[PDB]
């Protein structure tokens, strides 16, 4: 899920990934002593596991974070250009693992005004970022624009399964919401699926400004409310 | 047309932005006095005593002053805070 | 976010603001009640 | 009491501003340092019920 | 009458403040003071310091509100200087708690051996 | 389970001394409200000396009696409508209370920041000032890698985290 923003000119990541490891199963379980002898043997070489991730983000990502589903998770490490990941469990052949990350990006370098009207934007999304050996079974890209925003074009360079327009309401959404693009994306390579999604669509200064106002007429009819209610004699 | 979207994405201009998120907190704490002093001031336009129809003229147009100030103050003191828009 | 120490400084601050004014308002009270 | 009742309501009002700020940012102190998640080994039925008060109806809860 | 239900009540608070019921559930012995280093334990003479501490703030607090112009009669029979003498005496009254409520948090202090604010 | 008194002090820093002094001083001129907050006081302050967790409910009236009693004496000392001997004087005793207040909200917090803000999943033992959270670890391979209607036979104490 992608959040553009104009109020905070910024544009915001989260992504929700549910990785399994479909390597060879290990037999006689899992024991912590045989995992820890090797890891103190000798140097961690290829093996089959999953102990870090590393996340290839945009070039500047400014408030990362790392979170499962109980709780957060302190094990990460978020250098320049490169989101490192430790998982709480070391993921072996057929276990599951479903987590959460996010970053923030400024958004001068995905949105470009356009040159006919100055209330026309161009964003051109990066469809996928990812652990660089990864098998993506399903992916679904939802690009969030802000409330009054109308999409005229959509363009995509992989060939999509599924495409919709809805809305949905986040922090102070008083009126119908954020426009909801979703894109459905069956089978993508992490390597392979180098693209972005142009999306062409206009947003007025007549509803920029609505989302002040809008705040302001709930506030403005709550202090009417109370006039109504301090102008009015209930004395038996 | 991708290739026309994709001609006419890389010859544009980047978004220039209205105000930038560093300077934006001072707006939310300078928007948090004003609206609070003129909204503080209101309920006492109906608090002391008057007439009728100069307390709700005074009501109304300090009520709508002191509610536009809160509703910018608190559209930039939400994007202050780490939640945006 | 926030750290820790700033968020002692905070309470404390509020603890110390509070009090005050509290004092103050007992002060202006009592002087000026009949 | 002319001017005096209007500035002990004022005083009165910011004084529960700073009763209600000394009263919520004193309780953070394990919000901020780790993470917002339930404590301490009996709320977590209270959260599982909430929850399904939530998803659910309430005559289902 | 009225003074000596309040007596008995507050000595009751006394008591039950400064645990009576932790030494009477809980039988513990008498070695030698106080238990330093060790939170929740406690000697059974350590509640009878604690009334004598909490009794005499507490006597101090009702002296500082209505026992000021009972003192300034019953002690000096004078009164040309009345605001002079009760001014004193209640000064005193407020260095007396200063001092005994240093005699409770260096106790306390000596019992939490690391507390910030010994206020001696 | 009953519970020594440094519990008392540590808990309410000087309004454990002017609790019973409150008491003392609602007694004096009784009207037909502080029959309640003295039968409160000397109710629950026994509750209190018995169990640990009936400290919760004596907490409040420890702050009512505190604040009659502390504004008893801010009542007659913080009138300033003189002579420099009586004006000293009530200077030297509400400035002695107004620096109790203010080393109230001292204690207040480093008492919240050490002994009551800490969390029961995160355990930080220093096995080095390390964090452990082996409980959302163990858990959450329960959550990810088990058939759904798996049942997990833990001892009782454990029963709601799982
Ligand atoms: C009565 C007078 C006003 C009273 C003011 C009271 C308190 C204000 C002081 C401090 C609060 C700010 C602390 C924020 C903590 C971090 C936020 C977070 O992190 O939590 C947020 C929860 O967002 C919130 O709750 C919003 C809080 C906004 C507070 C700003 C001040 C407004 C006050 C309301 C005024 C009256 C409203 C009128 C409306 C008609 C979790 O966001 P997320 O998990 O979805 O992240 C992902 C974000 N996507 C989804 C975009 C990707
Ligand atoms: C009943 C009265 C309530 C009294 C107070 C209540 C609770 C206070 C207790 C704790 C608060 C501690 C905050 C913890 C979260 C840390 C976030 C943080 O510290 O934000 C700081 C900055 O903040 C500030 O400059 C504060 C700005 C001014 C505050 C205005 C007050 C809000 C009220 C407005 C409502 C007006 C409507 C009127 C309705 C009638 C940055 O943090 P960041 O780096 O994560 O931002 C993410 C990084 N960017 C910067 C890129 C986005
Ligand atoms: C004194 C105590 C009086 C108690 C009166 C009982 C009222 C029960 C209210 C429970 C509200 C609640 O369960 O929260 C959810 C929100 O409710 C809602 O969907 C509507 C919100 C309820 C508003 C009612 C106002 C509450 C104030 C009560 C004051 C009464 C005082 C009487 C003199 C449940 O909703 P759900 O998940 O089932 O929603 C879908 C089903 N339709
Ligand atoms: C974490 O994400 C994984 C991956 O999507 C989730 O695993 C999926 O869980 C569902 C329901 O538990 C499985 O459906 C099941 O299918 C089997 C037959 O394949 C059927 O017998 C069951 O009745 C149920 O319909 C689904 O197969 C499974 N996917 C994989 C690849 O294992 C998992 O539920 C997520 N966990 C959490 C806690 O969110
Ligand atoms: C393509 O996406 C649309 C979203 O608009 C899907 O339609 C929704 O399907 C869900 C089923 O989970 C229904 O509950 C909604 O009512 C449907 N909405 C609409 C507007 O039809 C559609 O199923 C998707 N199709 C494919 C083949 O993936």
């Amino acid at each position: 899920d992608i959040w553009l923003s104009h109020w905070a000119s910024t544009i915001q990541f989260e992504e929700y990934y549910e990785l399994t490891n479909k390597a060879a199963k290990l037999s006689k379980g899992f024991s912590r002593l045989e995992l820890m002898k090797q890891i103190q043997t000798q140097n961690m070489r290829q093996t089959h596991f999953v102990t870090v991730l590393d996340m290839l983000l945009p070039e500047g990502a400014t408030d990362h974070y790392f979170t499962d589903l109980v709780g957060l998770v302190s094990t990460s490490h978020a250098e320049r250009d490169h989101f490192f990941i430790r998982p709480r469990f070391p993921i072996f052949g057929g276990w599951n693992y479903n987590f959460t990350v996010g970053w923030t990006n400024k958004l001068s370098d995905f949105l470009h005004v356009s040159s006919g009207s100055d209330e026309k934007f161009v964003a051109s999304i990066p469809i996928l970022n990812g652990p660089p050996d990864t098998v993506y079974d399903n992916v679904e890209l939802s690009v969030f624009l802000p409330e009054g925003a109308e999409i005229f074009d959509i363009d995509s360079p992989v060939p999509f399964t599924n495409v919709s327009i809805e809305t949905q309401k986040s922090y102070f959404d008083l009126n119908k919401g954020h426009v909801k693009l979703t894109f459905s994306y069956r089978n993508l390579i992490s390597q392979v699926a180098n693209g972005q999604v142009l999306i062409k669509y206009d947003y007025p200064k007549s509803s920029f400004f609505k989302k002040p106002l809008s705040i302001a007429c709930y506030i403005f009819t709550a202090l009417m409310g109370v006039f109504v209610l301090k102008t009015l004699n209930m004395n038996v | 047309t991708y290739e026309q979207l994709y001609k006419e994405f890389h010859s544009s201009k980047s978004f220039q932005p209205f105000i930038h998120l560093d300077t934006q907190p001072k707006f939310a704490i300078c928007g948090l006095i004003v609206t609070l002093a003129v909204l503080s001031s209101a309920l006492f336009a109906v608090g002391s005593k008057s007439s009728y129809i100069k307390k709700l003229f005074f009501y109304t147009i300090l009520s709508v002053i002191g509610s536009l100030f809160a509703g910018l103050t608190t559209v930039f003191a939400s994007n202050s805070f780490g939640v945006y828009v | 976010m926030i750290s820790d120490e700033q968020l002692n400084s905070l309470a404390i601050t509020f603890g110390i603001v509070m009090m005050t004014l509290i004092v103050i308002y007992h002060a202006v009270d009592s002087t000026m009640s009949p | 009491s002319c001017v005096l009742s209007v500035f002990q309501t004022i005083l009165k009002l910011v004084i529960f501003v700073a009763i209600f700020g000394a009263a919520i940012s004193s309780r953070l102190f394990a919000v901020i340092k780790f993470e917002s998640i339930i404590h301490e080994f009996d709320p977590w039925f209270n959260y599982r019920a909430t929850k399904y008060l939530v998803n659910n109806s309430f005559y289902k809860f | 009458s009225r003074i000596i239900w309040a007596t008995l009540s507050t000595f009751f608070i006394i008591c039950m403040i400064s645990a009576y019921m932790f030494n009477q559930i809980r039988n513990t012995q008498l070695a030698g003071y106080f238990l330093p280093n060790e939170f929740q334990h406690q000697f059974a003479i350590e509640t009878q310091v604690m009334v004598l501490i909490y009794g005499t703030l507490a006597a101090l607090v009702v002296v500082l509100v209505k026992g000021i112009q009972f003192l300034r009669s019953h002690l000096y029979p004078e009164t040309k200087k009345a605001y002079f003498i009760d001014a004193i005496l209640a000064s005193f009254c407020a260095l007396f708690i200063y001092v005994f409520f240093a005699a409770l948090t260096t106790v306390f202090t000596i019992k939490s051996p690391a507390y910030p604010f010994p206020l001696l | 389970q009953p519970v020594s008194w440094p519990a008392f002090f540590f808990d309410t820093h000087f309004l454990i001394w002017l609790f019973p002094a409150g008491v003392f001083l609602l007694f004096l001129d009784l009207k037909d409200e502080h029959v309640f907050v003295i039968a409160y006081s000397v109710l629950c302050s026994y509750f209190a000396g018995v169990m640990v967790r009936l400290m919760l409910t004596l907490t409040p009236v420890i702050c009512v009696s505190a604040a009659v009693a502390l504004s008893k004496i801010f009542d007659i000392y913080l009138d300033f409508k003189i002579k420099p001997a009586a004006l000293l004087a009530k200077l030297i005793v509400s400035g002695s209370f107004i620096f109790y207040l203010y080393l109230f909200v001292f204690h207040s917090t480093w008492v919240t920041r050490t002994a009551y803000s800490s969390p029961s999943v995160v355990l930080p033992s220093q096995t080095k000032l390390a964090l452990i959270d082996d409980f959302r670890e163990a858990y959450y391979w329960l959550r990810m890698n088990s058939d759904e209607d798996s049942k997990v036979a833990a001892w009782w104490d454990y029963g709601y985290q799982i």
